[PDB]
């Protein structure tokens, strides 16, 4: 199922694709894995810590 | 008030000093090491990968 | 290798080149691009053979 | 050779009268009563007293030999 | 754990790449090839080293 | 919002008392950022006296572990709403659903040994947009006891202290609202009488020479704690009958 | 043994998104020039950013307006992405004086000469009161890349007025921007190639300028850095 | 609007070939985005002279031996394609080596002509055996930008050559190797600031210096077009 909505997005069925190296401009050999993870921020903040 | 005097100070101060770093858990004697401070901003401990 | 350094050359050398080991691999692991898909790990095709 | 003290170590093998020589030596050399045997590169005596003791210049006898030189030298 | 993965990447050995067979006077030089993309990172090849 | 949920998420928020839910469905008559008031349907209508709703919204106040709990009015002017409609977003809440977090674009690989271990990389471009960023509500409390040699004053009058950090407070000592503060700064100015401070020979030799009138009250007043900065978004003053209150209170 | 770049037509999709192609490109440079030029423009670009807000009936970024339904926090929020265009002073004040039920966009705003807003249709707040108005003056300032909040308080200059309400100050129009280096086949030439740059930005930054801009500054630091004085 | 050029620019060229160059301090972000240009530029566009072609009057494939030379063809290819020859006003010369006799061929042995300059003359080429010790060659110089392997002449060799036209890669870039390093340097209180620390090695012909100072003339050139 996610293999045919990715179809329906028109991305790689794969889920990977080739990311550029921001700082010369070369490409990465073997493309990477990117998209979207829910990410939380916890209670353990540094401020306090220190 | 903090200003750059203060931290030229603390810069030639902290050149060769060493401070003691530790992990709670201090299991062997390498718990405990000695390393050569360098200033960062951020309150976060910068210490090297490898040990 | 790192044994085989201190072994030979002594300290001061092994922990250069130490240092060295763990910039150039950082760097070239970065230019690898190695990450994990889903469709890396393959189920082998007789699994159910066997089962 | 604020790096390793493995050299000075290899010239004084005690490892621990060491640095109780090169503590002798360092608070020789903070309380102003000498001077630095190195040309200084802004360290402090720490590592400059390890520079010394590296270079064969200081040990425990040369320590000695020139402490009773100052003191007999005072004394007149 | 980082660095050998990457380190572990350098050095393993490719049936078919770019370069196969060439000779390369140095270390440096191969260095040069691998930068400017001319060669890709992992090929059998005949150096001469000291 | 999740991208990603798993549909338990909208009973989570309705269920939990963060959300604000509408008892009789109706047509929302009025919205403000404090107040949300609907009109009944004449169906639901109770026969004596049913009227209009008001739901009166919970702003800024500082939750169990200091953090923000305010209400957002989610509907507009005008809206039809049904009994058991999510009228107004708790904390973390997103038209009803639980939004715990945000979804960010992540890339698994390695990059120069930044997130060498389970350590995170993050660009500049999340901070950027402040969507990690969270209002933390503290209290301060100062609190003024008799002691035998006198009861303390709440007065602005603090021996030996620059006027500058005087400044932001009124002629009763209490921080003004709104003012922006910093780590060291007073908030609520306070002294204690002490005195017989039995100094040595040389420090009356100083007084002598330079006329120092020893004043006999102490320091105590309430400063701001160390790398604190923020606003001071509410003061409260409680006296005890029998005391005559300060202008402030 | 070498050509030069010539700026070859520069097209425009829409008021944000542009296209701008570089023709005559000797083999290798496509790419050295695409990623310069990327790194310049993304982190140097002048632009215009709200840096202060004053409404009158509100203290802190805490508190409420009678008759609005957007907390002074979030419309804050909202004016941090007001796109404005001012052309000779760097310091403008603009007002914002509105009032009964409606939403009050940002073209509301009076429309002083050497400003230019944009995008007229950026909302900002929706009354909900017959006889509710708001009233305040939005303090914009020129400035290249990001200052906080937290920063800008060491050029603090007597702040005293608790009035004064900061605002982050993002101080870049480009949004993003990619380069494909393509072969340009010239009837008579073998190897060639052209760069097409596709940018989009809030609409502030022309693509011509911002491309010129950019060349400007490398140019200038390749300068001081070629002359080595031992 | 104003942004922040470097001081402090020190070069400490440990053997002449050899250079190191430290510059502070540069805006944020700027160390990668020149070290890379430079680098790039530098390395795989540079004009340059050097030995593309060889012919030898005894062997017809590069993998045969020839009688009393104890390096293999490979060898000497390799020894040849390591030669620094600076050219200076014709492009494409033809070069003849004849030597006899035991000892080593060097590059001193080649016929001193008045144009090409050979700025390393005591280069090791070949090892002469004895009482045989015959070598003749002919070596072809030329001059072009950049590095171009022996696999593309040979796939693109529609001119058909002779046997005995031995191509080598002809390493044109004066710079043999080249690395920037970035690392954290503060203007006495901003923290985002960088030193750039260039560490270039070139094959004797351009000192790095000059290296350095005409790619970047060259790539700021290229820039012309827009720079007010
Ligand atoms: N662990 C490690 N050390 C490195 C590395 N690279 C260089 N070093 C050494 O660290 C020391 C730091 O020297 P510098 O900091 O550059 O000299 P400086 O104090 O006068 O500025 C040098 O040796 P030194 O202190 O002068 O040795 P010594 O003569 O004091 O015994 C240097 O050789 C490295 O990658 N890893």
């Amino acid at each position: 199922e996610i293999k045919e909505l990715l179809k329906l997005g028109d991305l790689p069925t794969s889920g990977q694709i080739r990311l550029y190296d921001g700082r010369t401009g070369e490409q990465f050999e073997r493309p990477v894995t990117v998209g979207y993870m829910y990410m939380l921020k916890l209670n353990h903040l540094v401020d306090d810590k220190m | 008030r903090e200003e750059a005097v203060v931290w030229d100070i603390l810069d030639e101060v902290i050149r060769e000093h060493p401070v003691l770093l530790n992990r709670a858990p201090t299991l062997h004697r390498l718990g405990i090491q000695a390393f050569e401070p360098v200033l960062i901003e951020g309150k976060a401990i910068q210490l090297h990968p490898l040990v | 290798m790192l044994n085989t350094c201190y072994r030979i050359l002594g300290l001061k050398p092994t922990v250069i080149f130490a240092d060295q080991i763990m910039y150039t691999g950082f760097a070239y692991a970065a230019r690898s691009g190695a990450s994990v898909g889903i469709d890396d790990m393959v189920i082998p095709e007789k699994k159910h053979e066997i089962i | 050779a604020r790096v390793t003290v493995q050299d000075a170590v290899e010239k004084i093998g005690n490892r621990f009268d060491l640095v109780l020589v090169a503590a002798r030596r360092a608070r020789q050399m903070q309380v102003g009563g000498k001077d630095p045997l190195v040309p200084e590169e802004n360290d402090k005596t720490t590592v400059i007293a390890l520079r010394e003791i590296e270079e064969g210049l200081i040990n425990n006898q040369i320590l000695d030999v020139r402490e009773r030189q100052e003191q007999q030298e005072q004394e007149a | 754990q980082d660095v050998v993965l990457g380190l572990y990447y350098m050095t393993r050995d490719c049936v078919n790449a770019k370069g196969e067979g060439m000779v390369l006077t140095g270390p440096k030089e191969a260095e040069r090839l691998y930068r400017s993309g001319l060669a890709s990172l992992h090929a059998r090849v005949k150096v001469r080293i000291t | 919002k999740p991208l990603v949920g798993t549909g338990m998420e909208r009973a989570v928020a309705v269920d939990s008392g963060v959300t604000a839910v509408a008892k009789r469905g109706g047509v929302v008559q009025y919205v403000d950022a404090s107040r949300i008031v609907i009109k009944v349907n004449e169906d639901e209508m109770y026969p004596g006296e049913a009227g209009i709703d008001i739901y009166n919204l919970t702003k800024y106040t500082r939750s169990n572990q200091n953090t923000c709990i305010n209400q957002m009015p989610c509907v507009s002017l005008g809206e039809p709403v049904e009994r058991g409609d999510v009228l107004a977003d708790g904390p973390s809440t997103d038209l009803g659903e639980l939004a715990l977090g945000q979804n960010m674009r992540v890339a698994f690989m390695p990059w120069n040994g930044y997130n060498f271990e389970d350590s995170i990389l993050v660009s500049e471009r999340v901070v950027q947009e402040d969507r990690f960023t969270t209002i933390h509500i503290q209290e301060l409390a100062c609190v003024s006891r008799d002691t035998k040699l006198g009861p303390e004053e709440i007065t602005a009058d603090i021996p030996n202290v620059g006027e500058a950090a005087l400044s932001k407070l009124d002629e009763s000592g209490i921080v003004y609202i709104g003012a922006e503060v910093t780590g060291g700064d007073i908030l609520v100015g306070k002294v204690t009488p002490k005195g017989e401070t039995q100094l040595t020979p040389e420090e009356k030799l100083l007084r002598a020479i330079f006329g120092e009138k020893a004043s006999d009250v102490k320091d105590s007043s309430l400063r701001v704690p160390n790398g604190v900065s923020g606003t001071v978004i509410d003061v409260q003053v409680f006296t005890r009958d029998g005391v005559e209150k300060d202008k402030r209170a | 043994e070498f050509l030069k770049p010539r700026l070859v037509d520069i097209e425009q999709v829409s008021s944000t998104h542009a296209k701008v192609t570089l023709e005559p490109l000797e083999r290798g440079f496509g790419h050295t020039l695409g990623n310069a030029l990327r790194r310049i423009l993304l982190s140097s670009m002048p632009g215009c950013a709200v840096t202060e807000v004053e409404i009158d009936g509100v203290l802190h970024e805490y508190s409420t307006k009678e008759g609005v339904q957007e907390d002074i926090l979030e419309i804050l929020l909202n004016l941090k992405g007001l796109a404005v265009r001012v052309q000779g002073k760097d310091e403008v004040i603009l007002t914002l004086n509105k009032s009964g039920i409606g939403p009050v966009t940002a073209a509301d705003i009076t429309h002083d000469g050497d400003v230019e807003i944009v995008k007229p249709q950026h909302v900002i707040c929706h009354l909900t009161d017959e006889n509710a108005s708001i009233s305040m003056r939005i303090k914009v300032q020129r400035g290249r890349g990001y200052v906080p909040a937290s920063t800008r308080i060491h050029s603090e200059e007597d702040e005293r007025p608790i009035g004064r309400l900061l605002v982050d100050a993002c101080y870049s129009p480009v949004e993003r921007i990619a380069y494909n280096v393509e072969a340009a086949r010239v009837e008579q030439r073998t190897d060639l190639d052209k760069l097409v740059i596709e940018m989009e930005t809030n609409g502030t930054i022309d693509p011509e300028e911002a491309i010129r801009r950019a060349a400007t500054i490398l140019a200038e630091q390749l300068e001081a850095f070629v002359d080595l004085r031992d």
